[PDB]
This record gives C-alpha cells, sequence and structure tokens, in this order.
C-alpha cells in the first residue's frame, strides 16, 4: 500500500512509515538508501524492483 | 554639505553589505553553532553505547524482553546523557 | 579485496586516450560481484593471452 501510514517490513528491515514511489534513481547494486543523519529513507522493493 | 555626506554615507553601507558577507558574521554564527549542535544530537542516535545495535527496533525485533532489557537499558543511558548534554549546551547559549 | 572469508570484486571501464600511463581523474568503482571462498590467499598472478 502506498501513500498511507502502514507498518512495513522489507527484507526483515521493519519499521513504520508512509511509503511513496520515489524519483531518486538507485544504482543497480544499491539496496537501502540513507539520509544525512544516517536514517533509512529509501528502500528498494524486493519482489518488484 | 551635510546632506551630501550623509547620502553618500548610506550609499557606502550598501556596497559593504552588498559585496562582503564578513561583516554579517555574528548573526551567521548563532545559526551555525545552533544548527551544528542539532547535528551532533541527531548523530548520537547512530551510536551503539555498548549495545548490540544502535537501531532500537532491531533490538526489539531479534531478542525477547528479559535479555532485551539489558540491551535497551544501555541505549537509554547513552542517549539520555546525549540529550542532557545538548540541553545544557542550549541553556548556556540562551543566556549569552 | 578479500575480507572476513569473502572475496569481493569491484570494477570500472572508463575510456581513455592517454596511452602512456594512468590518467588523472576520479572514477568511482561499483561492486561487480561478491563470492565466498574464504582462503589463505597470499600470492597473486595475472593471465595474459
Ligand atoms: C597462511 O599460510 C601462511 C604460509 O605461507 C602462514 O604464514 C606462516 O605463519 C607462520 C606462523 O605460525 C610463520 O612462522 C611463517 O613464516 C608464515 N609464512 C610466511 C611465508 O611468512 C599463515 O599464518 C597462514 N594463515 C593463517 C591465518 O594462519
Amino acid at each position: 500500500v502506498k501513500n498511507k501510514c502502514v507498518n512495513f517490513n522489507f527484507n526483515g528491515l521493519t519499521g513504520t512509515g508512509v511509503l511513496t514511489e520515489s524519483n531518486k534513481k538507485f544504482l543497480p547494486f544499491q539496496q537501502f538508501g540513507r539520509d544525512i543523519a544516517d536514517t533509512t529513507d529509501a528502500v528498494r522493493d524486493p519482489q518488484t524492483l | 554639505l551635510i546632506a551630501n555626506q550623509f547620502n553618500s554615507a548610506i550609499g557606502k553601507i550598501q556596497d559593504s553589505l552588498s559585496s562582503t558577507a564578513s561583516a554579517l558574521g555574528k548573526l551567521q554564527d548563532v545559526v551555525n553553532q545552533n544548527a551544528q549542535a542539532l547535528n551532533t544530537l541527531v548523530k548520537q542516535l547512530s551510536s551503539n553505547f555498548g549495545a548490540i545495535s544502535s537501531v532500537l527496533n532491531d533490538i526489539l525485533s531479534r531478542l525477547d524482553p528479559p535479555e532485551a532489557e539489558v540491551q535497551i537499558d544501555r541505549l537509554i543511558t547513552g542517549r539520555l546523557q546525549s540529550l542532557q548534554t545538548y540541553v545544557t549546551q542550549q541553556l548556556i547559549r540562551a543566556a549569552e | 579485496k578479500n575480507i572476513d572469508g569473502y572475496f569481493k570484486i569491484y570494477s570500472k571501464h572508463t575510456p581513455i586516450n592517454l596511452v602512456r600511463d594512468l590518467p588523472q581523474g576520479f572514477s568511482a568503482l561499483e561492486p561487480l560481484v561478491d563470492l565466498p571462498i574464504g582462503i589463505n590467499i597470499t600470492r597473486f598472478q595475472t593471465l595474459l593471452a
């Protein structure tokens, strides 16, 4: 579910947030994004890339 | 004569402000010191404080309370001092 | 680089026209592959056609 406060567990990452489709373009190897303060902000969906 | 000196004087203020930012340094430091102090506060979250993981949800997820307590109690003591030191920084700066 | 019983490989294929030596510049290297042999590797050779 997108655009909704949903508790999410990605690859066993876990946490609660609002998941929205992102314009930032990951490099092929990268999997988990991070912020300036090193907080998980972007996650790459396993089943569908 | 006085008017012309006064009018030219104001004009000189524009150029010193327009070109050089070093004059306005004092205001910038309050922003820099403060904004920096937050970054130290936020970065502390990513510190283990002698525990298995810095991320709280990880410790909740992998291990159950009776032993999880010892892990979490270390995080709280670590973060709490970090919070306390940050506030005591602010109170000192606020008086200044 | 081989670490903690894992053998990692990185790569980059920048095109160059300076034939004498290594060009000045700064190209990042992506992780091409990871493969877990875990050996007491202490010597090295290359293979030329
Ligand atoms: C991997 O094999 C090498 C053998 O080439 C080991 O290096 C030897 O270690 C002993 C220590 O007990 C030294 O007395 C030898 O002089 C070493 N050989 C050389 C060529 O210096 C090495 O210790 C092995 N790796 C591990 C983790 O034990």
